[PDB]
């Protein structure tokens, strides 16, 4: 995990994030991007064109929601593994999520801080969030390892 | 690849234009940043922060595949020559290509926020998926 | 994308499978099911109780696909259209999953064909199928 | 890991396994299908054609290395993370091989068992031996995850 000069930073930048605004984006991308992950959220209504995707109001609203829990292990980044214990043992018993997809997302999200900073996020700056978003894939994936 | 990502990608590569080389020259330093172990495949490099030689090699890299996005019918035989190397000699993990792929995706979405859409970022993560098959593939 | 070693290797190999394909492609899920018991989700309709004959009616339609395949290996994408309209659109099926199959039937072929599943063949076909896995993932209609 | 149930005949059928002939076998198609792990076996001579890898002699030799230790982790089931903290640290530290390799390794092997058992190793006896591997692969990719 990361250091005292890593973790500084990481808190910093993050203090900018629109939690609402970039959760949206990256679920939608998601399922844009990697389209098999679309069955997962049949519920949702309509997933057709990446349009329909992207503007989805359960998409949207979920990502909310996602974007909280990682905000929440982003305060708690001493002990990950405890921290998304519960939802870790909600994706594998009642979801069956590979866990092979959390590194996906993971990704997005980084791609998706990326888009809505540009320079802003530095090559450095890029390279700790890397750790961050694979330190919460491990933890998600504790019933598997 | 469908018919409308042939399209984007083409589009998305137009776009970056004259831009490339530079785009090249970061989409490795922003790997070699973040995944330290894909280091060890350049041990005669010079990995400084901004190096010639880095600058220079992704130069390199940006212009073999905007030849890869004039050639997106026949891969194989564009980049076989890339294959001999990348496959037969250096003998390269795949997961380094997927490792690159998206260090790319995200130079390509820092320079490029307006015209980086989800339909075109799905389109050039399955054109990469598809360059980095080729190029790690013993076809000779 | 396969060398015209890799391909030789492929239709050799599936030239020895013979009539057996229904028989292996019947094996290779009733291995996949009980070496990983999430891709029975896929198959809520299914009968999955030991020796079912829904089972072996499916495992021969499997193996059918496959060999039609094995005919058409410079033309997988236009072969298997039909199967991408499926596997990759309407059931949105998990590549990681094609991975568990592929090594299920890789493990079917190497009991039966120990003389004839050779490392040379064995990495052919792990390419052979892998290329077949790729085309019903991706969306290209 | 296993049950009670399911570590009997995992141990029965081990016994019968020929831990030479088998080891060189394993590593041998590893090399062969996937051509990249011939990267971490420069020394080892010539590793050209299908036939060169199946019969260098350091190939072999340390094939049964692999299926010692593979035996090894065959009595220490339950503590298979203490029992491969050693060679889980140099694989990573030293070695840099991606944990994702290992998966491949143990998949291999089952391939191999099954091709010198052909119906002594059923697909209930599979399906056992398919979480040994999957343990032994999590327990050596320990020290990133
Ligand atoms: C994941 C990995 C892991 O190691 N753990 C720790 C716990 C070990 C998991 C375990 O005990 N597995 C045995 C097999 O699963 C049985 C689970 O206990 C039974 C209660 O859960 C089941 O109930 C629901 C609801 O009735 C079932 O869901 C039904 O409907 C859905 C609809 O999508 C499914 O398609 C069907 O499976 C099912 O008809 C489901 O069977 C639950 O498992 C881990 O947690
Ligand atoms: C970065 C890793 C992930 C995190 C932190 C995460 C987090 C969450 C959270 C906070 C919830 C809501 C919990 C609840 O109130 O029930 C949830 C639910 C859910 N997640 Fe994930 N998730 C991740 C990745 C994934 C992936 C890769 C998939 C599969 C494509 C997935 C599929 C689902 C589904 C199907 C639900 C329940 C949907 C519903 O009932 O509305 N998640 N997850
Ligand atoms: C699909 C993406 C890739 C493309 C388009 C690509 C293309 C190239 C090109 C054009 C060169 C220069 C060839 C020359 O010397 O004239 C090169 C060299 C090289 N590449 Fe890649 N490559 C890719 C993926 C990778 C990855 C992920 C790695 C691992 C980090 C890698 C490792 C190397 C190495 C070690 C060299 C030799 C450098 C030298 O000696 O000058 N390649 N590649
Ligand atoms: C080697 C790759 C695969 C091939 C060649 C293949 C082939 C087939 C064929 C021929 C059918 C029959 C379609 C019909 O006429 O109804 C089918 C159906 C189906 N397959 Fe696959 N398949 C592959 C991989 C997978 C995997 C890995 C899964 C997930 C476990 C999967 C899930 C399904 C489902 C859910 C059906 C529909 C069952 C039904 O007919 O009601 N496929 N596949
Ligand atoms: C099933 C998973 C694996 C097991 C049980 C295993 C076991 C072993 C053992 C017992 C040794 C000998 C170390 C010693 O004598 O102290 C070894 C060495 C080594 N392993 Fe692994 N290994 C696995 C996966 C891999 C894979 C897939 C690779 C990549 C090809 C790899 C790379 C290496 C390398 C480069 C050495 C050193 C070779 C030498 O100088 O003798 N390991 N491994
Ligand atoms: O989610
Ligand atoms: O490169
Ligand atoms: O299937
Ligand atoms: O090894």
């Amino acid at each position: 995990m990361l250091t005292a000069e890593e973790k500084a930073a990481v808190t910093a930048f993050w203090g900018k994030v629109k939690v609402d605004e970039v959760g949206g984006e990256a679920l939608g991308r998601l399922l844009v991007v990697y389209p098999w992950t679309q069955r997962f959220f049949e519920s949702f209504g309509d997933l057709s064109t990446a349009d329909a995707v992207m503007n989805n109001p359960k998409v949207k609203a979920h990502g909310k929601k996602v974007l909280d829990s990682f905000s929440n292990g982003m305060k708690h980044l001493d002990d990950l593994k405890g921290t998304f214990a519960a939802l870790s043992e909600l994706h594998c018993d009642k979801l069956h999520v590979d866990p092979e997809n959390f590194k996906l997302l993971g990704n997005v999200l980084v791609v998706v801080l990326a888009r809505n900073f540009g320079k802003e996020f530095t090559p450095v700056l890029q390279a700790d969030f890397q750790k961050v978003v694979a330190g919460v894939a491990n933890a998600l994936a504790h019933r598997y390892h | 690849l469908s018919a409308a990502d042939k399209g984007n990608v083409k589009a998305a590569w137009g776009k970056v234009g004259g831009h490339a080389a530079e785009y090249g020259a970061e989409a490795l330093e922003r790997m070699f940043l973040s995944f330290p172990t894909t280091k060890t495949y350049f041990p005669h490099f010079d990995l400084s922060h901004g190096s010639a030689q880095v600058k220079g090699h992704g130069a390199k890299v940006a212009a073999a595949l905007t030849k890869a996005v004039e050639h997106l019918d026949d891969l194989p035989g564009a980049l076989s020559e890339l294959s001999d190397l990348h496959a037969h000699k250096l003998r390269v993990d795949p997961v380094n290509f997927k490792l690159l792929s998206h260090s790319l995706l995200v130079t390509l979405a820092s320079h490029l926020p307006s015209d980086f859409t989800p339909a075109v970022h799905a389109s050039l993560d399955k054109f990469l998926a598809n360059v980095s098959t080729v190029l790690t593939s013993k076809y000779r």
